[PDB]
């Protein structure tokens, strides 16, 4: 039984949430923001990502060089990432270096220079990032998957944004973005590891007290996405490995089917030929794939957003003449979530998840990420007891009912990259989303 | 029938004193009249091989055993087409009729059968 | 629409059963409808129309 | 402390078990109906089908009770 | 033109209610009607055609 | 690359008749397949020629066959060849099936060619049954009457089905004309299924008399098996010659030289010899429907050999007890054939029932028991 997550508020509406661990000597503190690329329009798409670069380019007090020195002197590091709905800025340090790190974070968020000289310098760095993500095949596949599934909608935009916007982002629009979105009621200061809650709340009162509140304070994790069945093919015969993602519209964070979708995802599970245990996994798809050498790997996912999600699978394969078999058998395993799953598969997957959801949290950064994600998507940290109860309530009837409305005979979003000549047209893939025998 | 079944049933018989006393002499006569040794075969050379399990067990044979089995099949095929029997050293002596393949196929089948059982496990 | 889909369409067994039952009903009703229409456009001409005289 | 995982093997044959098959029982039912309706529809023209089955159905059954007038029948 | 993340324009073709049961049901109504007429047409065809094998009028006349 | 391999059409022929890799140790019982191809070619050639001179109308049918015998140049030969080759077709098919059962040709991985083979055998029976009716002699008519009345046993619809098959209320002209059309067709269907069973076989290749793999030692189909097949082609032609030229009516029934007469019933109505065992099985069951089911089951039960044979070894070459059982099974099948043409009299009635029980118990009891025990004997005996 893990220590309780303590939670306090400030007057502006900033949440402070902490989980102490007197067994470790380091602490991760940071700011989880309920804002990301989704909050941009088509004209300033890329702003959120751009700001993340400029946040470390110098403040009203410390210059870029001074900033570097300050963090180096603390001894730990700083890290940041921007997604579609969430921005994070955190600092891993020693126990007694926590007040320094909170001070640095408050400074880069509230009092960043955004000087025209630095904007112009980063404009080239970010331009180069456009031509180097091309190598990260999984990211390419998932960015195209969002682009097609949420065609011409805010969730369909990339985080980097288009080349055109990168050349036209001004300090004005940067300042406007962070003034509108980085408000206290959308921010959570999170501490995990060697932190005292009462100390963290004092530091928050010292550094984050002059944060603007938004005009209309909605609860944390408050959002209409219209999924498009569609495909993107990025054929490249020179690549040896095909990368394929297939997804349907999934579930949001607060869906009533949230846990049912996770259990269904665990029944299919993951596979990797490089891991020794993977040939012995219980998953039917895993057995088909390993026995027939159909793939190098597959990973089931159930990605959630505030008002929608994507549920599906990501496959990698060198077997270019049996891509048809791989996709065929994958979708036939999905069909069985509607037609055949019983207490056998469901209880097994629940057993695996009950542990998995706790296992994931194995260091201070993981714990801080968990607190921050849950507070910014649900508005609370869900205790392991509540999670154990919600998982226990998932029955085989629930999985079958969920699959029959979410998977069975539904439109998919499909992305293929690489030697995908063997991937059949949309209709033949989508026809595998039902069984004529049932 | 699975090799596993045959081996286990045989072991039940060999345990029972009465049963072994009556079955072992019959089995030895059977093998003499079977006459596979007169084509230079070992008993295991006759087992049906066109199954996934058997193809796996044959791939696991040590290379030497595998090369010798190939030769015995080719040699028996040549006796068969000529309507001749082995003579001299080509005849398999009872002491040479070793179960070289049985351990490999029993391991293949043990895994296959455990996989089937475990595919049907119910969390209690 | 959900209800209808779920009952008659979702399972192919049910979809095929519904198509075959519909084919049966169509076949019987179409027969009767054509028979009546054919008799009206060819009224007074058929044996059934003059039979009563004989 | 838990020493061993807690599970049993359910009876199975040719890779079928009772939990799975039981999910498909209603589907066999509907297929059986489909095959029944289909078969009956195929022999609806057979006079015995009409005499023995179809004409006995209440209300609907009079669809299949049709007499040729003796004046119009050479046989 | 260059970015492959900017999906080409599909607005001339996209239905707004594409994810609804009503949308799917309509297309299955067309498929179903077609299956229905094909079943009724097959039955008519088979029955009329195979009846050639039943006693012909001249055989029934001599009965 | 050689043209025979490069050109897709030539390559298909090449794959079956020339480069086809065969075991090097096939014995003469592997010659029946090409003899069956020869019977089929003779039946097509003679049958299409008879169709040019035969008239299917009941008023002319029997006389058209006499016209063939008497007036058509070599008509006697073409008719006798067709009639005798029908018998040879069944001798070859029983030999071929006997080889397949003895050598375990039905075992995995050859279940599919064996199962298509069972359908070929059923199609041969129907083909020959309809062809025999076409003569429209006494046995033609009365055999059609009794065999088609077996369908009356089908519950509820049986009588209706019979009238539908006949095209009337007894076997007559409508029946004869439809049997002609179907007799012409069925051999083409049979040729397709024969080809299908060879395509299915081509995945595993021929089995061989030792029951082991031949992947270690293959021979091209040509010239080795081409020239081996010629020997039995000429042996067959010698047998054919002795029947067709010297004893053309030995295998036939004299009553089929009397024109069909619905009034007079022949002394004994028996099927052609090759159907006799199935007829004895039918007689054994007192119930009409029972008898029909048993008779059909006697053929369909061949489909379960892949299941009831529990042996870990393919075929009987090395199995003394299986060989003895097979010998009893074969001789019982011949005795059933003889009992199919005796009168329904003591003591042949009870004998036919015992032989029928033995026929079915081979599949259902004896082969599963014997094959189980031999597995144990091989293992213990060689320890
Ligand atoms: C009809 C159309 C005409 C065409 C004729 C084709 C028939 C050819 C054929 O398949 O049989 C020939 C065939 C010779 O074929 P083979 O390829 O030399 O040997 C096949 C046997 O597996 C080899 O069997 P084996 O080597 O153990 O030799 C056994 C055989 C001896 O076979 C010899 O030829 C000697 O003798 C007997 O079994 C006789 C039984 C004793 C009775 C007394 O004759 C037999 O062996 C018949 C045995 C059946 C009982
Ligand atoms: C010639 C005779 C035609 C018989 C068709 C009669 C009914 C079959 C039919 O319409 O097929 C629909 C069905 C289903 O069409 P489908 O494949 O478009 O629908 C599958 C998806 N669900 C079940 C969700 C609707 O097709 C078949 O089952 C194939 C048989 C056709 C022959
Ligand atoms: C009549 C009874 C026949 C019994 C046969 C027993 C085996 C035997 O001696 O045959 C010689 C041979 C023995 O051949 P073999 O292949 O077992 O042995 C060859 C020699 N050794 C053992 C050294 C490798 O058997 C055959 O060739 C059998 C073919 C069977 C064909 C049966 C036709 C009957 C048709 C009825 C269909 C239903
Ligand atoms: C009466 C009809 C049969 C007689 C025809 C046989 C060929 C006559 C002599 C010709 C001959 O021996 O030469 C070979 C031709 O045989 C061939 O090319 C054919 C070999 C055997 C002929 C038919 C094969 C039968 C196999 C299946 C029977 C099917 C029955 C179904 C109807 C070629 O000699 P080589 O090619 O060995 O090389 C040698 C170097 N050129
Ligand atoms: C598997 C192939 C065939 C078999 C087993 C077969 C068998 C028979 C038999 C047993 C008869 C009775 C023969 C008699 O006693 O007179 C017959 C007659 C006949 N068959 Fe076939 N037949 C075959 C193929 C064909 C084909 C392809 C034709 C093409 C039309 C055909 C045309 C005839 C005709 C016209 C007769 C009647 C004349 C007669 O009796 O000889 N047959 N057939
Ligand atoms: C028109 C009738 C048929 C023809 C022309 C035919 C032809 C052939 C040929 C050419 C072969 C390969 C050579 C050989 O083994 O003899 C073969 C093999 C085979 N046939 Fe047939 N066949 C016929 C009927 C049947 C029937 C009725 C069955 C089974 C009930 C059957 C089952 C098989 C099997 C299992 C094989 C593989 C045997 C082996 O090599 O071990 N066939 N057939
Ligand atoms: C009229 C047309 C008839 C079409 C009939 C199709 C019936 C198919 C039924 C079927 O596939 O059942 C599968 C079920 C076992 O499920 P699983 O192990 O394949 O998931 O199998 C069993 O439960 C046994
Ligand atoms: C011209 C290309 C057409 C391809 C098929 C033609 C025929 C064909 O494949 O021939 C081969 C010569 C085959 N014999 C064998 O496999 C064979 C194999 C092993 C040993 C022996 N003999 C041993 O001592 C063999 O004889 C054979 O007789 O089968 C006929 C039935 C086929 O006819 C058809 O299915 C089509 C139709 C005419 C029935
Ligand atoms: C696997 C398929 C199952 C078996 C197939 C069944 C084969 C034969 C079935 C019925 C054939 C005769 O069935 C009979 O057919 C004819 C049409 O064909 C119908 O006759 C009907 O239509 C015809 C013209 O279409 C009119 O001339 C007639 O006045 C009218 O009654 C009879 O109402 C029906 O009783
Ligand atoms: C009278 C019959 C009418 C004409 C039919 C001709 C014979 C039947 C052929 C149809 C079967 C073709 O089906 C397929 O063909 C190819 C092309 O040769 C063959 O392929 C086979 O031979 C080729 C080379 O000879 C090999 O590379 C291959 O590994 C092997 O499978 C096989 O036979 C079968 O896999």
């Amino acid at each position: 039984v893990s220590p309780k997550t303590r939670t306090s508020n400030l007057k502006n509406g900033l949440t402070i949430a902490s989980e102490s661990n007197p067994l470790v000597q380091t602490a991760t503190v940071g700011v989880w923001i309920d804002a990301g690329s989704r909050n941009e329009n088509a004209y300033n798409n890329g702003t959120a990502h751009f700001f993340e670069h400029l946040a470390f380019k110098g403040t009203d007090k410390r210059s870029q060089h001074q900033l570097e020195l300050d963090i180096e002197n603390m001894g730990g590091h700083l890290n940041a990432y921007t997604s579609r709905e969430s921005t994070v800025y955190y600092a891993k340090s020693f126990k007694d270096d926590v007040p320094k790190s909170v001070e640095i974070l408050a400074d880069i968020l509230q009092h960043s220079k955004l000087a025209e000289s630095a904007i112009d310098r980063e404009r080239e760095v970010i331009t180069r990032e456009l031509e180097e993500v091309n190598k990260q095949y999984e990211e390419v596949v998932f960015d195209h998957l969002h682009a097609t599934a949420f065609m011409n909608q805010p969730l369909g935009r990339t985080i980097l944004g288009p080349r055109e916007n990168i050349q036209t982002i001004t300090n004005t629009e940067l300042r406007k973005f962070i003034t509108e979105n980085y408000t206290a009621d959308r921010m959570v200061l999170v501490g995990a590891g060697a932190v005292d809650h009462d100390a963290l709340v004092e530091l928050a009162e010292k550094y984050f007290s002059h944060l603007p509140s938004s005009q209309s304070p909605v609860p944390l994790g408050t959002p209409i996405p219209n999924f498009v069945g569609s495909e993107v093919r990025l054929r490249d015969d020179t690549m040896p490995v095909a990368h394929i993602a297939i997804a349907v519209e999934g579930v949001s964070w607060t869906s009533e089917d949230y846990y049912t979708a996770l259990v269904a995802q665990a029944i299919i599970g993951n596979y990797d030929r490089a891991v020794g245990t993977s040939r012995h996994q219980g998953s039917r798809l895993s057995n088909i794939v390993s026995e027939n050498n159909l793939a190098n790997s597959f990973q089931s996912f159930s990605t959630s957003y505030s008002d929608t999600g994507l549920w599906g699978i990501y496959l990698t394969s060198e077997n270019t003449t049996q891509i048809d078999d791989l996709v065929h058998f994958t979708l036939k395993e999905w069909n069985r979530l509607s037609t055949s799953v019983s207490n056998l598969q469901v209880e097994r997957a629940k057993s695996q998840l009950k542990a998995g959801l706790l296992l994931s949290l194995d260091g201070t950064t993981y714990v801080a990420e968990d607190i921050g994600r849950q507070l910014t998507t649900l508005g609370r940290r869900v205790t392991p007891a509540e999670v154990e109860a919600k998982l226990e309530a998932v029955t085989e009837h629930d999985v079958r009912a969920w699959a029959q409305k979410t998977l069975y005979d539904k439109d998919i979003a499909l992305v293929g990259l690489g030697p995908i000549e063997g991937l059949y047209d949309y209709n033949r893939i989508r026809n595998d989303m039902s069984m004529m025998r049932w | 029938a699975s090799i596993t079944s045959v081996v286990k049933t045989s072991e039940l018989i060999l345990k029972s004193p009465l049963l072994s006393k009556i079955v072992v002499p019959l089995a030895k006569t059977y093998v003499k009249f079977s006459g596979y040794r007169q084509l230079g075969f070992k008993m295991n050379d006759l087992i049906i091989e066109e199954t996934p399990n058997m193809q796996l067990a044959l791939r696991r044979l040590p290379p030497t055993e595998s090369y010798d089995r190939v030769y015995r099949l080719i040699r028996a095929t040549q006796f068969s087409l000529s309507h001749k029997l082995a003579t001299g050293n080509d005849i398999t002596k009872p002491e040479e009729d070793d179960h070289y393949l049985i351990p490999y196929i029993l391991d293949v089948e043990a895994e296959a059968f455990e996989k089937d059982a475990l595919d049907n496990l119910e969390v209690v | 629409a959900t209800t209808f889909y779920n009952v008659f369409v979702k399972r192919n067994s049910a979809f095929v059963a519904t198509i075959l039952a519909s084919a049966f009903v169509f076949d019987m009703t179409f027969e009767t409808a054509i028979d009546n229409f054919w008799d009206r456009i060819n009224a007074g001409k058929q044996w059934k129309d003059i039979r009563h005289k004989y | 402390y838990v020493k061993k995982p807690s599970y049993k093997i359910v009876p199975h044959f040719l890779g079928f078990n009772i939990p799975t098959v039981s999910k498909w029982i209603p589907i066999f039912g509907i297929w059986g109906a489909a095959a029944g309706i289909g078969a009956l529809f195929l022999i609806e023209g057979v006079p015995r089908t009409r005499q023995d089955i179809l004409s006995k159905i209440p209300i609907i059954g009079e669809h299949w009770i049709r007499e040729i007038p003796a004046s119009d029948n050479p046989f | 033109g260059k970015s492959t993340y900017k999906i080409p324009d599909f607005t001339p073709y996209l239905k707004k209610d594409r994810n609804t049961d009503a949308n799917r049901l309509f297309s299955y109504f067309m498929i179903g009607s077609f299956g229905m007429l094909s079943a009724a047409g097959a039955k008519a065809t088979v029955q009329d055609f195979l009846s050639n094998m039943s006693a012909s009028a001249d055989v029934l006349a001599m009965a | 690359m050689a043209l025979r391999k490069k050109n897709s059409l030539l390559n298909m022929a090449n794959s079956y008749v020339l480069d086809s890799p065969q075991p090097s140790n096939l014995n003469y019982f592997w010659n029946f397949g090409s003899l069956l191809a020869l019977c089929l070619v003779i039946q097509l050639a003679t049958g299409i020629t008879l169709a040019m001179h035969y008239t299917s109308h009941a008023s002319l049918a029997f006389d058209s066959v006499e016209h063939i015998m008497r007036d058509v140049n070599f008509g006697w030969f073409i008719r006798y060849a067709h009639a005798n080759t029908a018998s040879f077709f069944f001798i070859c098919i029983y030999a071929h099936m006997g080889r397949n059962i003895y050598y375990g040709s039905y075992k995995t991985p050859r279940v599919l060619p064996w199962s298509i083979g069972v359908i070929i055998f059923l199609l041969l029976i129907i083909t020959a049954f309809m062809g025999y009716v076409l003569v429209f002699g006494q046995m033609s008519l009365w055999g059609a009457t009794v065999i088609c009345n077996l369908v009356s046993a089908i519950p509820w619809l049986g009588e209706d089905i019979v009238h539908f098959l006949w095209g009337g209320f007894s076997v007559g002209n409508p029946t004869l004309q439809r049997f002609f059309a179907l007799h012409y067709l069925m051999p083409f269907v049979l040729a397709v299924f024969a080809l299908l069973h060879l395509i299915a076989l081509h995945t595993a290749g021929s089995s061989n008399p030792l029951g082991i793999t031949s992947n270690v030692d293959k021979l091209s189909m040509h010239p080795y098996y081409s020239f081996k097949d010629l020997i039995t082609v000429f042996a067959f032609l010698l047998m054919f010659t002795l029947f067709v030229f010297f004893s053309p009516d030995k295998l036939g029934h004299p009553d089929n030289y009397i024109p069909a007469n619905p009034m007079v019933t022949p002394a004994s109505i028996v099927p052609e010899w090759y159907l006799l065992p199935f007829y004895a099985i039918l007689r054994a069951i007192p119930d009409k429907l029972g008898g029909v089911i048993a008779m059909v089951a006697a053929i369909l039960i061949l489909l379960i050999l892949p299941i009831v044979d529990r042996s870990i070894i393919r075929g009987n070459a090395f199995k003394p007890i299986s060989k003895l059982l097979f010998g009893f099974f074969i001789c019982n099948f011949l005795l059933l054939g003889v009992l199919g043409q005796v009168h329904i009299e003591p003591p042949f009635i009870v004998l036919g029932q015992i032989c029928t029980i033995f026929y079915f118990s081979y599949f259902l009891i004896l082969l599963p028991m014997v094959s189980t025990i031999e597995n144990i004997f091989f293992y213990i005996g060689s320890l």
